[PDB]
């Protein structure tokens, strides 16, 4: 479900795509992502909330 | 009550996975979703 496509301003969520998986997933795991940069060009990013 | 008489009455779902590849076991059964397409179940 992607909120931006139906209304960027609204924040309402609509189902953008469907993926077919027979298996039912019970556990969610987050993979940390880090981008190397010089100290002068170090970037701070907004936290994502689950 | 009187009823007004009806007048002026007003892509392609593909069952390809079912006929293609080894058939799955009942626990491992393959499931597919058809949307916004014209299916022909009677022909299948």
């Amino acid at each position: 479900f992607s909120s931006r496509y139906v209304d960027l301003y609204g924040g309402n969520m609509f189902q953008f795509a469907t993926l077919p998986v027979y298996d039912t997933i019970k556990y969610y795991s987050i993979i940390p992502h880090s981008i190397r940069s010089i100290q002068s060009d170090r970037k701070a990013w907004a936290a994502f909330y689950v | 009550s009187f009823e007004a008489k009806p007048s002026g009455s007003v892509v392609e779902c593909d069952f390809s996975p079912l006929l293609s590849g080894t058939p799955p076991q009942v626990y491992n059964f393959k499931r597919l979703v058809f949307t916004n397409c014209n299916y022909n179940l009677t022909k299948l």
